[PDB]
DNA sequence: CTAGTTGATCTCATATCAGGAGAAGGAGCAGAGCGAATAC
């Protein structure tokens, strides 16, 4: 590493080299945090986490008990040991608390003054973070499994919602229009994710073992349907062209948005060319998941090699996205891990699981 | 008396399964969807409705 | 909010790109040299180079290539900036007036994307149908040229290979054909595509992928008579044309990797190749009646460590260097009796990577003097800089200098240096450490291819001769150096922080702080202290030694027994790389937490974290301007000033100033090169620029700001790049406008405009008042 | 020639003939074509909506934008009483379009299936009646139509009529309606028209009714409780801005 | 050939406890029987 510092000082290597190499080294040295703790307030398992995209300071967490906790991740104390204190809380005494489990919570991109939370109580609530009051509510005829706002859209502000209905809802936060729907799936839509690269590209994964990419501006259904075999087993499109041999319960675009990682209940993760949905045949081995709802997993950013952190039983499996090589198992949870969210500023990880714990993984040394 | 119950946490109908371990006098109710689990003591007169009852009561008590 | 004035005392001198062609006139042979922000246009005369223009781009020139579209009388220049400002420029001379008109311009920054490891690549189709940019992994941006744009509209073609090493356009292909080397887990392969502008997509290349050398790192597009390409790797040179597969493995190129090339002849019968060790080779293509017969490589000789090189004519080669002085060398037909055909005609000074520098009032005048550790392995040297224009002496060390400190009592400089030995070990050349008057080696009881040997050079501060050269332990890297007297004894010591470097580990676990005293022309080891990590930085702190072992900033006291005893530690750092001091306060520059205002409370005897900045800036240097202003340099070429704000929120340092310098600042230092503004902080950069930061007053800063906006409205940039965008604080995960910083170069350009333009600037005091103000601003450097 | 942002060279000697609102309508139609969505030229009668359509399609053919080198086969479904008018309009604005009528009167004098095949094979401009769409709904929809223009598209106002189903059996993204009034009786007709032009934008008709039609009409009575009228106003605003970028009505 | 009249037919639109008996399935237990698996 002194070689890295010397090369940076002498201009031999771009500082990009040191930055991404050290980010990768930090991610590889991920371990149970020696001096850090997260305050425990959820009475039930944490189903979702979200660190705000700008300044990466505050973290939302939705629990199976319906409460939403807002934590400050910064060590505002002077000690090396600190607990991520809870700033705010939609608790059981809040007038607008979710009646059932909160399954997805997401900070509004471009601004930390608002966030959103969808629950199995058939509601997508939009909260003002300052007053901590519901600015809006969208009701659905069937329970919400996931939702996502575009991390890129300066123009549109649509929330793509996947419920147990076979339709992907698009709720306009600009003047409230939840009527827009996308047809083409056949069972519950367990995951939805906007492309970080393209403004109007949305990937939706449903229990019909299919993943569809939509240009929501378009009037002609999905753009691409992901196919495991890319055409080896080709059939007229009524039941073929499946992404997995089970329910596809998780989506994640890579950092650049040029590839898509789909995890399904066939104990398989697959990497897809996001421009034509071709399977890249990256192996990843066996990725154990049996979740009946959406599975939240994230990818690394700002590193020499991209990593993907997938909940794997009661562990976090870290894989290399483009080679599939298994990095490691982060092993500190006592029950199945529901979500993991990656802090890209310091290569940190926060994992929420059914054991009512949010565990922080920090690079060692 | 129904054996499958709506989950108080995710509101999914008939998603809760009840297991009566009589040998240990414990009933375990688990939601298949949101994976919420609850364990209560049971007697030989107990039924899945009683286990779901204890779960609802524990939820309301903990939410005070 | 803070008020700062940044001005370039010395313009950047390191050449990061050089291209030749007919830019100024159809008959002129121009040499365009890209120093970091400066584009220098020379005309290649029969002797030397005649400078015809020097323009200052609002951008770091990452790409610079000349191309002649069909029907164009003379070459157009394509420049891409590090912030992805693309511009096509034309040279228009109207008598005395010289103008670089922006024929086209645009910004090609993708909103998201992983910037490629091997860096920005820019190529132009040999028939000038398009510009191909590799800016991000997995993408290949294309700017069509047949569609004559004035906005440089571009489109991305998805490239299935995500780790592309190098790419070129092939010659003699009916369609724009790219040949590129890429890395996949199976190895490195060279593949070809044919780009289609109509279908906006790749098509199957003329010849299929071929598995190339593991370190195949360079692609050279051979001209039409041969066609195809040449791939240069660490160990072999191969030539592919689709069915011709020539290969050589010259043992003479094995010792160092080839990093640059240039085509000597228009038909590519000869190429120049520079290595990192400075060796210059000629690669000859032997033709047979045309196809290619056989490849030969012959060592022409040795030059400066060449970032780039360009054959001008008549055996003259411009060797543009980033690590040393640029050269204009002559390729003789016959050897010089030492096996070398290269003869240096001219040397252009280059303050290389200014890793460290000290301001000294040598000769006991009132004038400062910068002594800078400039350059690298073979081009390492000391540069002494004064105001006389700036006069620059050079003291070649022939080894990389790392740190420098002045010991006034001993009348010498302590310079940390590093040389490469190949084998027990053998020096590759006679370096300044080996040419000392006297020498010594450390015999420490604490610890018991090519390697770096680190030395402490005691250099006489009159003659700049190496009075002494103390070699350190085997596999020991000296990182920090400070000249100070500790405790209460009167002796002044050279205190050197070191680290034990072995290949088996990523972070040093061992190191020591060695206290030397230089007296009677000898360097006696006064004291040692085994510490458990690399001592990245040390500073004298109120008579004590404040050191930074890997993540711990700790304080040592100098006892009556002349040994170092720990007094206090602070552990809340990732790695404390940079340490500064003013009073009881310490400023800890961290690798990625970016600052920490620490305070040593003497009434108790420990540190206290007064404040911190929680933004994740990766640091290169740090300094303390005032009692409550803290200057810091981020590795993304930005300056930022943090301020102690005015509860726990008081522990948050507020970034009150932001600025994009465009240079990698390596060192700050209080001082000035001269005999209205408060303070003076000189800084040294990687591309050789020396700059100067001063604090301004509020009203004056506001007035200056106003002048900056007016000049931006008046002065026209070369690539039509907005000055605010150029100076906007930029990082891969953040982008903000410049605040709290005045661009001194732009203000000082107020002199170089005609009076009507001044009146345009000063539409809403008189112009003469502002001329006086800018003159006074120029006085400080 | 007038040029748009991405490049859509509407010819100058046609574009100059249009009026300002007509040129705005051509701009709007081509924005839809870039978004690959449909719309409703809901301009009331007498402004001239056929002129806008022929001008836009002529520009799309000359501009050679591309799938298809320029404009492909398009079908215009209009009432019989105006079919001949349409061909004359084309023949006076943009002659080189091989426009053809599908009718018993017609001009083909052979099998009509051969007319569909021949016209599609030449990327022609084919005009039908709504009845022919209904009757040959399986045959006419096999030749990859690039545009579908339902002139007087209020024939689709009923979401139950066989003409509605036959017209919604087309596959192209490009669906334009030329109707003087998108809705005539109630919001069933607005929903049907929007289900034509853009299948997914407004929800399924049950959802649409239960969200929009009942609250609006309940707030259309003067004895409504204040909450009812305020909800009706809000829901009307939501429907308005949802349909704003796809109904051009002047 | 060739247009105009005559009937049929379809679409569409206008509001407001005092049975019993037997056969088919599934359930849980009980054991038999054989493969592997320690182990003397
Ligand atoms: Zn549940």
């Amino acid at each position: 590493m002194l070689g890295f510092l010397s090369a940076r000082q002498t201009g031999l290597e771009d500082p990009l080299r040191l930055r991404r190499a050290e980010s990768t080294r930090r991610v590889l040295g991920l371990e149970l945090n020696k001096d850090r703790d997260v305050e425990r307030i959820h009475g039930g398992g944490i189903n979702t986490l979200d660190i705000e995209p700008v300044e990466g300071r505050y973290m939302l967490s939705g629990g199976s008990d319906g409460v939403i906790v807002l934590y400050d991740l910064e060590n505002s104390s002077r000690q090396s040991y600190y607990t991520c204190k809870a700033v705010c809380s939609i608790g059981r005494d809040h007038p607008d608390v979710h009646r059932y489990s909160v399954e997805t919570v997401q900070w509004y991109p471009h601004d930390t003054g608002m966030f959103t939370s969808s629950s199995f109580d058939k509601t997508l609530k939009v909260w003002d973070t300052n007053t901590l009051q519901t600015a809006d509510v969208f009701n659905f005829e069937e329970t919400v499994y996931s939702h996502h706002m575009s991390p890129v859209s300066t123009k549109h502000c649509l929330v793509a919602v996947g419920t147990r209905g076979p339709k992907v809802q698009l709720c306009d936060l600009k003047s409230g229009s939840c009527s827009h729907i996308l047809q083409g799936h056949r069972q519950e839509i367990l995951a939805v994710s906007w492309s970080p690269r393209y403004d109007y590209i949305l990937a939706t994964a449903s229990a019909d073992s299919r993943v569809k990419l939509w240009d929501v501006r378009r009037a002609s259904g999905c753009l691409i349907t992901l196919d495991q075999h890319n055409g080896k087993k080709s059939q007229a499109v009524e039941s073929a062209n499946t992404a997995h041999n089970g329910k596809v319960n998780g989506l994640c675009f890579t950092s650049d948005g040029l590839h898509l990682l789909t995890v399904g209940t066939d104990n398989r993760m697959r990497l897809w060319n996001s421009s034509n949905g071709e399977n890249t045949l990256v192996n990843y081995g066996k990725v154990c998941n049996n979740s009946k709802k959406g599975l939240k997993f994230t990818v690394s950013c700002g590193c020499s090699s991209e990593f993907v952190f997938v909940p794997y039983g009661s562990t976090i499996a870290v894989y290399t996205v483009y080679s599939g090589e298994q990095i490691t198992m982060l092993k500190g949870h006592y029950k199945t891990v529901d979500c993991c969210v990656f802090q890209s500023n310091f290569q940190e990880l926060y994992s929420g699981s059914r054991d009512c714990n949010i565990l922080a993984w920090v690079p060692s040394l | 008396l129904e054996t499958q119950f709506t989950c108080p946490f995710c509101n999914h109908e008939k998603s809760c399964d009840v297991k009566m371990d009589r040998a240990r006098n414990t009933g375990v109710i688990s939601c298949t969807v949101c994976l919420e689990e609850f364990q209560t003591p049971i007697t030989y007169l107990s039924e899945p409705v009683d286990v779901y009852s204890d779960w609802i009561d524990a939820c309301e008590a903990a939410n005070q | 909010m803070s008020y700062n004035y940044v001005v370039t005392a010395q313009k950047p001198t390191a050449v990061n790109g050089c291209v030749t062609g007919h830019f100024t006139s159809a008959e002129d042979l121009n040499l365009l040299i890209a120093k970091n922000t400066r584009l220098e246009i020379y005309v290649v005369t029969a002797e030397g180079l005649r400078p015809v223009k020097e323009v200052g781009m609002y951008g770091k020139i990452a790409v610079m290539e000349l191309f002649r579209p069909k029907g164009e009388s003379k070459d157009l220049l394509f420049i891409l900036t590090a912030k992805y400002n693309a511009c096509i420029l034309e040279y228009k001379q109207s008598g005395e007036s010289i103008d670089i008109i922006t024929r086209a311009h645009g910004n090609v920054q993708d909103r998201i994307g992983r910037p490629s490891e091997t860096g920005i690549i820019g190529i132009i189709d040999p028939e000038c149908r398009m510009i191909g940019l590799r800016l991000y992994d997995g993408l290949f941006k294309v700017i069509p040229l047949d569609r004559d744009n004035k906005e440089l509209k571009a489109f991305n073609i998805r490239l299935e290979e995500l780790h592309v090493i190098d790419v070129k356009f092939l010659y003699g292909c009916q369609a724009p054909t790219i040949c590129f080397v890429y890395q996949d887990p199976q190895g490195r392969h060279v593949k070809t595509y044919e780009v289609s502008l109509r279908e906006k997509e790749f098509n199957k290349g003329p010849w299929k992928q071929e598995n190339v050398e593991a370190e195949a790192s360079m692609v050279i597009a051979v001209p039409e008579p041969f066609g195809g390409a040449i791939i240069i790797g660490q160990e072999s040179i191969t030539y592919h044309n689709g069915d011709k597969y020539l290969a050589i493995a010259p043992p003479i190129i094995k010792q160092s990797t080839i990093v640059c090339h240039n085509r000597v002849d228009p038909n590519g019968s000869r190429y120049l190749l520079g290595d990192m060790e400075g060796r210059l080779f000629m690669l000859l293509l032997e033709k047979e009646e045309v196809t290619l017969k056989d490849l030969r490589v012959e060592l022409l000789g040795e030059t400066s460590i060449a970032e780039c090189l360009t054959y001008l004519d008549n055996g003259v080669v411009f060797v543009g260097s980033r690590l040393g002085d640029s050269q204009l060398v002559k390729l003789n037909v016959d050897s010089n009796e030492q096996g070398s055909y290269v003869v240096a005609m001219e040397t252009f000074t280059n303050l290389g990577p200014i890793v460290d520098m000290c301001v000294v009032d040598l000769e006991r005048q009132g004038q400062g003097q910068l002594v800078t550790c400039s350059g690298a392995f073979k081009e390492g040297s000391l540069r002494i800089i004064r105001n006389g224009k700036l006069h620059i002496r050079t003291v070649p060390l022939y080894e990389s200098p790392r740190k420098i400190c002045y010991q006034e009592v001993s009348q010498c400089f302590g310079v940390l240096s590093s040389r490469i030995e190949v084998q027990g070990t053998t020096a590759l050349r006679p370096s300044a450490s080996t040419q000392a008057l006297s020498s010594s080696v450390s015999s420490s009881k604490l610890f018991s291819e090519e390697v770096e040997v680190h030395n402490l050079l005691i250099i006489d501060q009159h003659t700049f001769e190496v009075l002494h050269a103390h070699q350190f332990l085997q596999n020991e890297y000296a990182l920090s150096l400070v000249s100070c007297k500790l405790g209460k004894d009167p002796n002044t010591y050279f205190i050197v922080g070191t680290a034990m470097v072995y290949p088996e580990e990523a972070e040093p676990k061992q190191g020591r702080i060695v206290v030397f005293q230089y007296s009677d022309g000898k360097l006696q080891t006064v004291a040692e202290k085994e510490v458990k990590g690399a001592v990245y930085s040390m500073v004298e702190f109120n008579g004590k030694l404040l050191a930074s072992i890997n993540s711990t900033v700790r304080l040592y006291e100098w006892t009556t027994e002349k040994e170092l005893r720990t007094e206090c530690n602070h552990y809340n750092n990732i790695m404390a790389l940079y340490l500064k001091t003013k009073g009881d306060f310490i400023l800890v520059g961290d690798l990625m937490r970016s600052v920490l205002l620490l305070a040593y409370k003497p009434m108790e005897g420990n540190f206290e974290e007064i404040a911190r900045d929680f933004n994740p800036n990766w640091m290169s240097a740090v300094e303390i301007l005032d009692d409550d202003n803290f200057l810091g340099a981020e590795n993304a070429f930005n300056l930022f000033v943090c301020q102690k704000d005015s509860d726990e929120e008081r522990q948050h340092l507020q970034e009150v100033g932001l600025f994009h310098l465009g240079e990698f600042v390596n060192v700050f230092c209080h001082g000035s090169l001269v005999m209205p503004t408060q303070g003076s902080v000189l800084f040294g950069t990687v591309n050789g620029m020396i700059g100067l930061v001063t604090s301004l007053s509020e009203s004056w800063y506001n007035l200056l700001l106003d002048m900056q906006n007016r000049l931006n409205k008046v002065i026209k940039s070369v690539g039509k790049i907005e000055h605010s965008f150029w100076r906007s604080f930029h990082t891969e995960r953040k982008t903000e406008p410049a605040t709290g910083f005045i661009d001194g170069d732009l203000i000082e350009s107020f002199l170089d405009i005609s009076r009507p333009k001044m009146q345009e600037v000063v539409a809403n005091a008189t112009a003469d008042d502002l001329i006086k103000v800018v003159e006074e601003l120029t006085r400080i450097h | 020639d007038a040029e748009f942002d991405e490049g859509f060279k509407v010819p100058g000697f046609l574009f100059k003939k249009l009026f300002k609102y007509q040129q705005t309508g051509v701009r709007w139609l081509w924005e839809l074509h870039c978004q690959q969505a449909g719309g409703i030229l809901g301009d009331e009668m007498g402004l001239g909506k056929t002129i806008q359509i022929i001008a836009f399609l002529a520009g799309l053919s000359y501009s050679k934008i591309r799938r298809f080198e320029g404009l492909g086969p398009t079908v215009i479904v209009c009432p019989t009483t105006v079919m001949h008018q349409w061909v004359k309009e084309f023949h006076t604005w943009w002659p080189p379009f091989r426009v053809a009528i599908l009718h018993e009167t017609g001009s083909y004098t052979h099998k009509k299936e051969k007319l569909i095949r021949d016209v599609a094979h030449c990327h022609g401009i084919l005009i039908t009646s709504y009845s022919y769409i209904r009757l040959m709904q399986d045959d006419i929809s096999r030749y990859d139509w690039h545009y579908v223009i339902l002139d007087e598209g209020h024939k689709i106002r009923n979401p139950n009529a066989a003409v509605t189903l036959a017209c919604k059996q087309f596959r192209t993204p490009h669906r334009i309606i030329l109707s003087g009034s998108p809705m005539q009786n109630n919001l069933r007709e607005l929903w049907s028209l929007f289900d034509f032009i853009f299948p997914g934008k407004l929800g399924t008709l049950p959802v649409f009714m239960e969200q929009f039609s009942v609250p609006i009409t309940m707030g259309g009575y003067s004895n409504a409780s204040p909450v009812q009228v305020k909800t009706a106003y809000k829901c009307a605003c939501v429907l308005r801005d949802t349909i704003n970028p796809y109904l051009l009505r002047r």
